[PDB]
């Protein structure tokens, strides 16, 4: 993770081997982004967490932290 | 005895730091910059930098833990209600606005405006610093010297989501979601329960519901207006921010101090002196800058201990005032605590404590017990007072006189023992038959 | 360059880490161990 | 040697006035002055309420009022007599005072330590040595004495943190035991507060 | 079951430190006393 590098579009990085992509915490290199939310395993920062998951082989996957199980519990005024 | 006849709903703000800036130091960068000779000499001197970084990383993990303990106290992220009015109590200011893009509540916006956070965001590109050299930015100066600030794990948006979930849970479920599964309850009934929880009967809340709701709304508006001003209400959080910034800036400025060396400029020493004398001077400078870093880390540890005490207290307040009604005196606002609301603020939390303050006291002639026939009756739940013509039994915190009757009194012993007993009559409900 | 050498029971060098090879090697040299636990670790600022 | 002690903002007379006001308020009003406006109540009825607080009915207090008052007075006299002797009951406050005095005195005594310099006497160094060698020795002494001051300040910060924890607990005790009756077990004395 | 029949009113003392001595240091006085040369050297050394 490079905190002070923008790689959205030579970069100040080490290798830039593959899976380079930008997160709120900076340029992450060597992890596969997944759009699913899990619990935080390795906190990266700025709401981003990493983990070691089986991938379509096992690899480092970065994702947005899950704050918890969303529930409705709708308000009512006579129940 | 003086018995209050009226009351007010008071809302008071309690500002509590919850975390401070997470920092890390590139020991080699700060002490030696980009000098290879100094790097080798620092290696030879000994690695005390691992100890410093271990302490600092512990502090950073502690900051994330503090935030999680304060705010992440809900199992499920309850959805923000569509309607912000609950039995007349207007929650709009303390819940996120669906239309606006902020995603935080209005009071949260005001609070985040009050505190000046210096630089926004934690990303500063090398090209940015090189392109604005003329403006001697402090952040660039301290990043060029190996001092970096790490972003908090929970973003402001996630903390605001936690606060919104807490507010929604207390609005819809109340106190029940802090113990087990959130149980729904109408807000007016919750207020009646919390009124019963400070010795005031539910009748008072139900029979004055609209007035109490108006008082609550007016208190919300008054806190809003007081916050909508240049007052230093959030001086504690600003003090935390200033302390962190000042520590880093003094660390940057201390690089100019000769520590017994001919100069504080490494490049000058290396340009004038050969390996041996340069080694002597650079050893002096290394000792001095290591001492500067050690002082910084020690002060950071002490400040982090203070901040952790504050964060533990804030977590206790969230547990005992937000997730429940506290009977502790002066713990959740001044007065008879009714409830509390959390609001995120930079590096901390703000509790809006809603309390019941009695007022308009009236004097009465009282009596410890009542002698009837040949027995001493005692108030049980209440106190005897003289209204001027007849004796009544009333609750202490709100003047609601009631006819004295066997239901509200319990008899014990004879009248001889009682010291200040007063002769009076006690009705009996069976007398109607 | 900086190397972290490993001396075994008989006093023979059986392994080494080259601190400048990659960020993982730098982390190993900083923590002074061939085994790193799972997590995220601050390393040296990007040097040129 | 440049070490000064500043007077506390509140004088002992002012603190005694605060204490007297607190005692008078609890005697005349009771717990009601910690929440809103102080409400007057006869002391016996306040005692009956506080007896009801710990689960004992009021008739227990009223029907044994003289005996309970005598027990309270005797307990007051016993604490008075115990304090009148030469015991170490106030060992904590004496410890605080001794710690402050010892820190300052060790700061004074550490001025005698050579820190690698030929001497700890600045005047001797400046009388024997010229500017350059004197500068070397005085730099050693400056480093040492700065370290002494930094150690003193760090220890003061840690002690101040401990004292702040104690003072926060004391404020909590003032709120929950003086301005009200605490139901927490063993918080305000041992027994039913 | 054991049920108390009588009671006592106990008064116990709790001693709590509230504050310590407020102190300040004249850094120049402590380090250098009344020496002018030492004061200049302390200025050159750096203001901690
Ligand atoms: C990191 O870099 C990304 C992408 O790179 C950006 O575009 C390049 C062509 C260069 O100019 C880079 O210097 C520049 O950073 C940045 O994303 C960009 O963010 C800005 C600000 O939010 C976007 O501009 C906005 O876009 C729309 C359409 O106009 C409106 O919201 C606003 O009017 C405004 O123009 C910009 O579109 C966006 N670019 C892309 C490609 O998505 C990013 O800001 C930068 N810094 C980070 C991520 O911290
Ligand atoms: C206690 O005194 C209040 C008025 O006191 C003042 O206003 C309060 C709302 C608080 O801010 C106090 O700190 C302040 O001194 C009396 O209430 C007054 O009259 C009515 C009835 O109580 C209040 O609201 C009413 O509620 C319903 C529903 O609308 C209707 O009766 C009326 O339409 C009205 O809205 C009213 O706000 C308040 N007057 C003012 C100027 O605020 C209150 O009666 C008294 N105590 C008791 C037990 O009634
Ligand atoms: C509980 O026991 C007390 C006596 O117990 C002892 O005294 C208490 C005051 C406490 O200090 C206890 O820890 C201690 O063990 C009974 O009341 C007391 O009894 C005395 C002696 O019998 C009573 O006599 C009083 O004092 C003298 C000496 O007798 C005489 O002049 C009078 O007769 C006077 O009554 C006394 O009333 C009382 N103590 C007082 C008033 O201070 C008590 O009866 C018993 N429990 C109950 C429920 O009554
Ligand atoms: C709950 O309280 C909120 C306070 O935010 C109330 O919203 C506010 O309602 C007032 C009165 O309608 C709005 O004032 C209006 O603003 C504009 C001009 O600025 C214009 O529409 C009118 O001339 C009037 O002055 C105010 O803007 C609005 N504030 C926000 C932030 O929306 C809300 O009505 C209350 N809800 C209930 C049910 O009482
Ligand atoms: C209530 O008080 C009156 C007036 O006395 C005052 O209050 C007392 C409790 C005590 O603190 C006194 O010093 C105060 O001045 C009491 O009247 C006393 O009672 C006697 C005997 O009946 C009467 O003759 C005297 O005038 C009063 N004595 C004194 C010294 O004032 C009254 O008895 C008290 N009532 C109750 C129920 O306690
Ligand atoms: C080296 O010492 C080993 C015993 O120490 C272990 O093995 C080392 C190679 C090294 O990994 C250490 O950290 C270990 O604690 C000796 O190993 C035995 O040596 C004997 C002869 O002395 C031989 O017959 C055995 O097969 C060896 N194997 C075991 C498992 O004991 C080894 O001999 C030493 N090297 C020498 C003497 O040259
Ligand atoms: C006392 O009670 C009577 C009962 O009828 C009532 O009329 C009167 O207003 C009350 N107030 C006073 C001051 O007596
Ligand atoms: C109460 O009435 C009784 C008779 O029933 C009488 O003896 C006694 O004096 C009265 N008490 C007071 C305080 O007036």
């Amino acid at each position: 993770l490079y905190q002070d590098v923008n790689c959205t579009d030579s970069w100040r990085v080490h290798s830039t081997g593959n899976n380079v992509f930008q997160t709120q915490a900076g340029c992450l290199i060597g992890a596969e982004h997944v759009d699913t939310s899990y619990e935080c395993d390795i906190p990266i920062g700025a709401g981003i967490c990493a983990s070691y998951h089986t991938v379509s082989q096992k690899s480092i996957v970065a994702y947005t932290m899950s704050l918890g199980a969303d529930s409705s519990i709708a308000y009512s005024n006579n129940t | 005895i003086a018995i209050p006849t009226n009351f007010s709903i008071s809302i008071t703000t309690e500002v509590m730091p919850v975390s401070m800036a997470k920092t890390s130091v590139d020991c080699n960068m700060y002490i030696c910059g980009d000098s290879t000779e100094c790097a080798n000499l620092l290696l030879q001197y000994g690695s005390f930098c691992t100890q410093l970084n271990r302490a600092l990383s512990g502090i950073a993990v502690e900051q994330d833990r503090n935030t999680r303990e304060v705010f992440a106290q809900v199992k499920q992220m309850y959805k923000t209600p569509t309607l912000k009015d609950f039995g007349g109590f207007n929650f709009s200011q303390i819940l996120p606005d669906p239309l606006k893009p902020t995603k935080r509540s209005f009071i949260e916006d005001l609070l985040f405006n009050k505190v000046t956070l210096a630089d926004a965001g934690f990303m500063k590109q090398y090209g940015e610093c090189l392109g604005d050299i003329n403006a001697r930015d402090l952040i660039c100066a301290q990043k060029f010297n190996g001092l970096t600030v790490l972003p908090p794990l929970l973003t402001d948006d996630m903390i605001a989501a936690y606060t919104a979930a807490l507010v929604s849970g207390t609005a819809t479920a109340g106190w029940t979601f802090g113990a087990g599964a959130a149980l729904q309850i109408p807000f007016a009934m919750q207020m009646a329960y919390r009124f019963n929880g400070i010795g005031v009967t539910q009748n008072v809340l139900y029979e004055n519901q609209k007035q109490i709701a108006n008082q609550f709304n007016k208190a919300i508006s008054q806190i809003q207006e007081s916050l909508t001003t240049t007052s230093t209400a959030l001086g504690k959080l600003q003090d935390v921010v200033n302390q962190n910034a000042q520590a880093l800036n003094t660390l940057v400025k201390q690089l100019s101090s000769n520590f017994g060396a001919i100069s504080s400029v490494l490049n000058d020493i290396l340009s004038r002196l050969d390996k041996v004398e340069a080694e002597v001077q650079i050893d002096r400078l290394i000792t001095g800058r290591l001492q500067s870093l050690q002082t910084y880390v020690t002060q950071q540890l002490i400040r982090a201990a203070e901040i952790r005490a504050s964060a533990n207290l804030a977590a206790t307040k969230m547990s005992e005032c937000v997730l429940g009604q506290s009977k502790r005196v002066d713990f959740c606002g001044k007065g008879y605590h009714l409830m509390s609301f959390p609001q995120a603020a930079p590096h901390g939390v703000v509790f809006l404590h809603v309390t019941y303050v009695p007022s308009q006291e009236r004097n009465f002639t009282t009596a410890p017990a009542i002698c009837h026939e040949g027995k001493a009756y005692f108030p049980r739940e209440g106190v005897f007072v003289f209204n001027g013509t007849s004796w009544f039994i009333t609750q202490r915190n709100f003047f609601s006189p009631q006819i004295i009757t066997t239901d509200n009194t319990f008899v014990s012993g004879s009248c001889d023992v009682v010291i200040g007993i007063i002769n009076n009559t006690v009705y009996d409900p069976l007398q109607p038959e | 360059t900086t190397f972290m050498l490993k001396y075994d029971e008989n006093g023979t060098i059986t392994d080494a880490v080259d601190c400048s090879q990659n960020p993982l090697a730098e982390l190993k040299c900083s923590v002074k161990s061939f085994e790193i636990d799972k997590g995220i670790y601050q390393t040296s600022n990007f040097r040129v």
